[PDB]
């Protein structure tokens, strides 16, 4: 196979133009532009920079005695349309555009960014996320979820950026009101996930504290935004429970990546304690629960029809629910000026688990399809990367397990290769490609049938241990035989 | 909650040993390469000793060749420093500091992450 290393230099994002191919890289101090077989094709210096979270950018020494030498791991890495954006963890968490194929050439960086262009989270212990959309007329946007930072000298959590905005000097910044509103920042500490959009709508996974609650304890929550919505009247918010929340922290999460289906509609959840779990929330369920609870606010005030709260307005805001016209969400299905805002469900939406995993901390998940089969990719704490059958059985069942370097947790940001043929698998010092179908490691029949993969079977016609896509012909799968040898 | 403790600093006679210890919290320092550094009145923060992730590379600063001595200890998530022999001019606050910066070396430039620092003072 191929592996990538960086004399220990830790990777913290990855991300694949699905054009090209190349796979880019965001590190400490490095950014990294790799072919699909993680051959250096380009290397940029985040450099080691003197700063200080207590100073502003551009840092002039006189004016930042405090500034030590500071490392720069990657904060956020995501492809645009035209161009690679690029956040870092220092200098207040700038951002700058640069040119996918030559991640050298830099493409566009304010000179003199104002507090309202510091985009990513400060600190390299706390996780930003993002996610690039167009608007109504096409223009390039940036959805941004940042983690709180302490010592920074308040970014909203939830964001929308403009990426090409008229004056290319403004970048990275948000009109006042296309942000979410949180008074204690501290006291809600962010922790987010990930990021991504369905149809018109930006989704945001995340760990925030219930405030209202015993111990203002920590929950899991999905959060929705019109694409559109500048002023962010549309902002829900549900909380997400497996299992009541015996183990109850989402770590990681996914949707079903395949040829056939390139995102799916079901988010497959990674809970942690210690146990891990495994949990399914169709996204029409999402979408339920968050109109739902836009129609209890909007028109209810909060209540149902049997007189439980279950809606409310969400962080401190001034607002309350109301008792507008039933008709009020079938004609501003995205808010308006005096429509309830923001708001959150008070019932959370429960899944039962799918696959338990005992001594496992997971901390990535990746899906996709074979056949009709569902298979599932997930990372642990300790390395591991575990191949799991959910599929049209039930029940799922764990049939492989590596170890990609030992006690180095696995990096949510799995990606698959563009055929679906291989996943790119990093462990905070490893970047490894790996093949979704080992068959040929088996070249006997009795092989192919011990070492049980979903993928793989033994072609007869052939004398090969492969996928059936590899035989129209007599093909033995290896999960469920049906005969011998 | 992300953390470096450093403990073990306090007064000491010339020619004394001291052992100052760097605890981590809310992160295994199992794949990052620590450091040691100090800061006496009026100077520039200097590095005193650096190790590897691995603990096979180790480089020191000149003036505590044979004098002062890293170690790690991965499970316990803490680091050491051995200070022996003892100067009046090893009287500074010294500060411990994580990298994720080519952890397999022994480098040091760039930290990750601070310690709020032990002062160590020496009678003149
Ligand atoms: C939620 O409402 C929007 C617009 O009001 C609609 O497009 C969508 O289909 C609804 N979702 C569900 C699950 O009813
Ligand atoms: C009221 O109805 C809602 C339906 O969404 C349900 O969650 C709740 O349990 C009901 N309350 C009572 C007291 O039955
Ligand atoms: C930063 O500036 C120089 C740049 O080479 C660096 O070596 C030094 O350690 C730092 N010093 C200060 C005072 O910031």
């Amino acid at each position: 196979p191929a592996a990538f290393t960086a004399n220990g230099t830790h990777l913290q994002h990855l991300a694949r133009d699905p054009t090209t191919g190349t796979l880019y890289v965001g590190a400490t101090n490095f950014l990294f532009q790799l072919s699909p077989g993680l051959q250096l094709e380009a290397v940029v210096s985040t450099g080691p920079v003197n700063d200080s979270r207590d100073c502003l950018p551009p840092v002039i020494p006189d004016e930042c005695p405090q500034a030590q030498p500071t490392n720069n791991p990657n904060q956020l890495l995501l492809v645009s349309p035209e161009a690679l954006v690029v956040c870092g963890s220092v200098h207040q968490g700038i951002c700058e555009l640069r040119s996918l194929g030559q991640i050298r050439q830099l493409l566009l960086r304010p000179e003199r960014p104002g507090d309202t262009q510091y985009v990513a989270a400060n600190d390299p212990a706390v996780s930003t996320v993002g996610l690039v959309a167009q608007g109504l007329v096409g223009e390039p946007l940036l959805f941004v979820g940042r983690g709180y930072t302490s010592r920074g000298v308040g970014i909203p959590p939830i964001t929308t950026r403009a990426l090409r905005p008229p004056d290319p000097q403004a970048a990275f910044s948000y009109e006042e009101t296309a942000k979410l509103a949180v008074g204690r920042l501290s006291e809600y500490s962010h922790h987010f996930v990930s990021a991504f959009v369905r149809g018109a709508s930006a989704y945001f996974l995340f760990l925030r504290r219930d405030l209202k609650a015993p111990s203002r304890a920590f929950r899991a929550y999905v959060s929705r935004v019109c694409l559109q919505d500048q002023h962010y009247y549309s902002y829900v918010e549900l909380p997400l429970a497996c299992q009541g929340g015996r183990y109850g922290l989402i770590q990681a999460a996914a949707v079903a990546t395949s040829k056939e289906v390139a995102r799916g509609d079901v988010l497959f959840a990674a809970f942690s304690s210690g146990t891990s779990v495994l949990c399914a929330f169709p996204l029409d369920e999402v979408d339920q629960l968050a109109n739902y609870t836009r129609d209890a606010c909007y028109t209810r005030e909060g209540r149902a029809e049997n007189g439980t709260k279950v809606a409310d307005i969400a962080y401190d805001v001034l607002s309350d629910c109301a008792q507008l016209p039933v008709d009020t969400p079938d004609a501003f299905p995205c808010g308006s000026d005096h429509t309830p805002s923001p708001m959150v469900s008070c019932v959370p939406l429960e899944a039962t688990p799918i696959l338990e995993l005992p001594g496992v901390q997971l901390t990535a998940v990746a899906v996709t399809m074979e056949d009709g089969h569902t298979i599932a990719f997930l990372g642990d704490s300790q390395g591991q990367l575990h191949r799991v059958y959910l599929g049209p059985g039930r029940s799922a069942a764990p049939y492989s397990k590596q170890s990609i370097q030992p006690g180095s947790p696995v990096n949510r940001d799995l990606t698959f290769d563009g055929t679906f043929e291989h996943l790119y698998v990093a462990t905070q010092t490893t970047l490894v490609k790996v093949p979704v179908a080992p068959c040929a490691q088996h070249l006997d029949c009795d092989s192919c049938l011990a070492h049980r993969d979903p993928y793989c079977g033994w072609c007869v016609l052939l004398g090969r241990c492969s996928r059936r896509s590899e035989c129209p012909e007599q093909w033995l799968w290896s999960f469920q035989p049906e005969l011998g040898c | 909650q992300v953390q470096l403790q450093e403990s073990g600093g306090g007064l000491v006679q010339p020619g004394g040993s001291l052992r100052l210890s760097c605890a981590a919290s809310g992160f295994r320092l199992d794949y990052y390469a620590i450091g040691w550094f100090r800061q006496a009145p009026g100077k520039e923060r200097e590095g005193v000793l650096c190790i590897s992730s691995s603990g096979g590379s180790i480089n020191y600063a000149d003036s505590v060749k044979g004098r002062f001595t890293i170690s790690r200890d991965n499970a316990k998530n803490t680091v050491y420093l051995q200070m022996n022999s003892l100067k009046p001019e090893d009287t500074a606050v010294y500060y411990c500091g994580a990298s994720s910066y080519n952890t397999q070396r022994a480098e040091c430039y760039g930290m990750d992450y601070w310690g709020k620092g032990t002062q160590v003072t020496v009678s003149a």
